[PDB]
Parts: C-alpha cells; structure tokens; sequence
C-alpha cells in the first residue's frame, strides 16, 4: 500500500488510542475539582470523540489544568488526523489526474 | 463470595490514630475507585474520600474536617484508610465501596465499628434464658440468650450458626457504667425443642472472641 | 457539592400498597442518579442506578424515574422485607453526594 | 529541510504567539463590560485554544467589540495554521507518490 | 454585579471550636471566589482563594470548600486571634465584587 493510506490507517489508530487514554486521564485531573462533570468513564470517552471532532455541543468540558492539557492533546490529535485524512485524499485525486492528463 | 473485607471494630483512645482495611476480591480493574463512608449512629451516610488504588491518587471529601489519608497496596489488594487525633465526633461505622468509574457504589464492606473513648475491651459474658418450670406454652415457644458486660459494639448473634433465621430479635444494647448489654430471642415450634438443640453464638469482633451456648431446659 | 433532598424524613403506607420516595437536586444533574437501601444493620445495597435502570438480584417492583432535578423511587406493592432506610446519591458533579435518607414504615 | 515543513513549524510559533497575545489583550478588552467572564490570564489563555481549535465547549467568550475582534484573529489564525499542517502534509504524500511511481 | 451573601452577619462560637462561614453567589461562579481576614484596624489578609486554595503565611486550620453558588470558609478550632471580620469576593464575572462581610466572636 501507499504511504499516504498506511498514514490514514495509521492516524485512526493512533487517534483512538489518544480518545481512550485521554478520556481515562481526563477523569483522573478532573475527580477532586468540585463542579466537575468530566469523572466517569463512560461521559468521559465521548467527550473525547466531541473535543477530537470539535463537534462542539458544549454539554462537557474539564476546569483543571491537567483535564485542560489533556483536552489539548485531544482537539490536536484529533483535528490534525481528520486534515491527514484530507491529505491522503488529495494524494489519490492528484496522482489519479496525472494519469489521465497521460504524465 | 464477598468482596469488600473489613474488621468487625476498632477502639481508639482520644488523640490516638487507627489504620482501617478494606480487603477486595472478584473482578478487578485498574479503573476501580474504592470509597468511604461514615455513618454515625442515627445519621445517614457521608462521602468521607475517593483513591484509585493502580495509581495512588486519592481525593477528599472538602467540606469537613479533614482526618482521613487515603492510600492502597496493589498486590494485595487492600485499601488503607488512616483515621488520626480521633475524638467522640470520630465514632461512626465506616464502610467502604467499589465503584467502576461510572459513579455508582455496586458494592460496600460490612462495615467497621470505630469506636473512640478511654474504656477497655471487655468480652461478653453470654447467658441462657429459657422459660421456667412453672410456664405455660402454645405451639410455639420463645428462647433466647443475654450477651452481657461487653465494650465495644458491635456483637454479631446468631442461632444454630445462622441456620435458624426466622423467630430472631435483637435489642439494641443499653450502654451504663462503660459496658454494653443485650439479649436476642428466638421462637421455635414447642415441638421442635429441646428434641432438636438451639444455640445462640455471641462473636464480639474486638476482643476476636465467639463463644456459644445452647439453651437447655431447666432442672 | 450537589444537595439532594429527600422529604419527607418517614414515608408511612399500608401493606401491598404502592410508595414513592422523592430525591430533589440543587441543580440539574440529567439522569446521574442512584438508589440504595439499608435494612437495620446491613450495609447499603444499590437498589436502581442512573434513575431508572434495573439491577440484577432486585425485585421487579422497585423501579425509578426522573431526570434533571425531580428523582422517584417507587415500590410496586411494599411488604415487611421492604421496611429500610433508602438514600439517593449523584455521580454528575464532584464529589459524589447523598440525600438524607427517608424510612420506610409500614 | 523543506518549505512546508518550515512553514509548518513557522505556523506553530505563529499560533502560540497569537494566543498569548490574544488572551492577555481579551482580558484588556473585556474588563470594564458588566457580566464578562474573560478577565483573568490563566482562563483567558485558555480561551485562546479552545477558539484557536474551534472546540466549540461554549464555557467562555467574549462580550465587548474589541474582545470579538480579538477572537476572530485567532480562530483565523488557528483554522489557517491548522490547514496548514494538512497542505504540508499533502505535499509529503504528494511528492512520496511521485518516487513510488519512478516520476 | 454578581451579589455575594454572607450570613449570618455575627457568628458566635466558643474556644477552640469549628467555626464556617458561609457565601452565597446570586449566580453561578465555578470555584472564583477568595476569602479574606479584616482585624480591627488592620487591612485585608487573603486568607484562601478559589474557594479551597491555601496561601503561604496562614495557619493550617483555615480552609474552603464548595463551588457554583455555595461556599464556606471553615476554620478548624478557633482562637482568639481568629476573632475579624471576613469578607468572600468574587472574580468570575465583571465587576469583582465583595461580600458584606461577618464577624466572628468568641
Ligand atoms: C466540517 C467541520 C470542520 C471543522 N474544522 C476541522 C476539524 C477537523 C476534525 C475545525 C478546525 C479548527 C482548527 C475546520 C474548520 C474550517 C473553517
Ligand atoms: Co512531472
């Protein structure tokens, strides 16, 4: 396979990884902060997949430090994978038009 | 099986500092929080703190005093609560729970009954308690057995070794002049007695002790 | 902390009949809400979680309903075995609270 | 090394630049604007990501004029350099596929 | 202005006692609420800020605790020196604003 599809590949593992560790560390910075709400598992793991997507339904977010840092690491990772993703698409369309431009 | 293990009971004396254990088994996962809880005699239940054994990090309860440190051994599995400079405000059951990071107390302890005051332990003396010769009886007939001059709480009776389940009451013990006194009662087809025996067993944690005895007739 | 009230104190019904336990929140906490009896003694056992949701070695008759501040525990034909003390606790915010508990009499 | 790579790597110091800036003039622009929360650094700075990312949690934002003018900077500034990074990798792709193909 | 209520407005407790005081946001505030000390004639001291942090130079036996819009300031055995008045103040929204303020006495 090409480069470009192994990365695609490669970036939703690495993406899902960061979702599930990232949502397992969010709950660990944020349990001793009163007025949380990221402390359980289960709320917490979809609040990954909403701060990756940056879908941005607002319904939870972190208030400590830690919990703020690790949400960093989860927008970044995520927007960053989704633009691979664009990337590897752009790749396919641009060798596909060389070919059929005959170059 | 259980799965929360605490002792019985603790006594402390004012100023002194006691180390409770909280003993788990079944399914683990590093995911688990184990929490605690206090219960003073009459009031309810009160979040005292929070630890994530497979990591250390424990978190307290801010509204009150704070007397309790947290801590867990990973290998055996225990979690430690550390209770110190105790006073009268510290005497409570504390019960320990599970729960799996989803916010919810699956399952809890039995509970241990600190106790803090200057008085010694002292075992129970147990005594029978069957009718006299000269009472009547219907079908039905009522034993029991009187735990006595014990310090501590709590007493656990049982009959038969809690075989004999239905027909048993337990009266709150009346505390005077610094030891604890109850009796239990227990009723059984006066047919089915003294033909098939019936025994009360008096465990009383802090003094590691468990006597028994059966409630024979008289003369 | 999340305050939860749970009035009144004693709930006093006939036998058979049906009951309903009430835990108001301080504020509006979706579903995050949990159920507990204590039977003279024992320890508390997790009757109902998340408001609604069944536990495995429960009668049918206890259910739950509610969401965001207004919580029900309700008992489908109470008997004596019924007779505790019931407490509800949230999970939405930290820390974890409980309500003051209300006692069933028959 | 590469352009794209530099640009990358110019961008990320150009971003974090932004924030900071951005969250210390906020602060300047919303104080003295009755009911703005985004008034102290700390907050502020982290305002700055979560615009920067487009995270979209709604916890905080800006109420005043210049404090609104403040924040299109920087999600122009954060949506840009993002987009950046997919370019940049596209043009990796791109140019790896050319070799693969013996162009 | 976000409204800060402390009351009661004198607080009497006995020697060596837990004493807490309490303020109350007409809104919302997260935990951006700070405590200070006012002796007679004195200035202000921060004793404790967002709601439970310590500062260097205070004593161990003042603390805080709550979030949103219910906060306390907890002083574990009084002691003459205690003896101030204090005030909560706020830093979640624009202007800060200050509680009226309570008086201890022993
Ligand atoms: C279809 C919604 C895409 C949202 N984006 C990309 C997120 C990729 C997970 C947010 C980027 C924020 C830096 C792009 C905004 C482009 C205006
Ligand atoms: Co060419």
């Amino acid at each position: 396979s090409a480069l470009h599809w192994r990365a695609a590949g490669a970036a939703t593992v690495l993406l899902v990884i960061v979702l599930l560790a990232g949502s397992y560390l969010a709950v660990l910075a944020e349990r001793g902060a009163p007025g949380a709400q990221l402390i359980t598992y289960p709320r917490a793991l979809w609040w990954s997949v909403e701060t990756a997507t940056t879908v941005g339904y607002g319904d939870l977010y972190p208030v400590t430090l830690w919990g703020r840092c690790v949400a960093v690491v989860v927008m970044v990772a995520g927007i960053t994978s989704f633009g691979l993703v664009t990337a590897a698409l752009a790749t396919w369309f641009v060798g596909r038009e060389q070919e059929r431009r005959g170059h | 099986q259980v799965q929360l293990q605490q002792p019985g009971a603790e006594l402390v004396k004012p100023g002194a500092s006691v180390k409770l254990s909280c003993k788990a088994s079944g399914y683990t996962f590093t995911s688990d929080w184990i929490h605690w809880v206090k219960q003073r005699p009459g009031h309810g239940l009160e979040w005292i703190g929070e630890i994530i054994p497979s990591y250390g990090r424990a978190n307290y309860n801010e509204k009150i005093q704070k007397k309790a440190t947290l801590t867990a051994d990973k290998s055996s599995s225990t979690a430690f609560m550390q209770l110190s400079s105790l006073t009268s405000e510290d005497s409570a059951v504390y019960y320990c729970a599970r729960e799996r990071g989803d916010g919810y107390f699956a399952v809890w302890g039995a509970g241990t009954t600190v106790t803090v005051s200057s008085a010694k332990t002292t075992p129970p003396s147990v005594y029978p308690l069957a009718p006299g010769s000269a009472a009547q009886t219907n079908s039905m007939v009522t034993l029991g057995c009187l735990v006595k001059g014990y310090f501590p709480e709590p007493v656990t009776v049982t009959w038969n070794s809690g075989s004999l389940s239905s027909g048993v009451h337990t009266f709150p013990a009346v505390l005077q002049s610094d030891l604890y006194t109850l009796s239990s009662s227990v009723t059984v087809p006066s047919s089915s007695w003294p033909s098939e025996t019936v025994t009360c067993n008096v465990a009383h944690p802090a003094s590691s002790t468990k006597v028994d005895k059966k409630i024979v007739p008289r003369d | 902390d999340i305050l939860l009230t749970q009035s009144p104190a004693i709930l006093s019904v006939s036998p058979g009949e049906r009951v309903s336990f009430s835990c108001r929140a301080s504020q509006s906490i979706g579903t995050d809400i949990h159920w507990y009896q204590q039977r003279t003694n024992g320890s508390p056992r997790l009757l109902i979680k998340y408001a609604s949701e069944s536990i495995s070695g429960i009668p049918s008759r206890f259910s739950g309903s509610g969401s965001g501040t207004d919580f029900t525990l309700s008992i489908n034909s109470v008997e004596s075995e019924d007779i505790a003390n019931y407490y509800c606790q949230q999970s939405n915010r930290w820390p974890f609270t409980f309500g003051s508990g209300t006692k069933l009499e028959i």
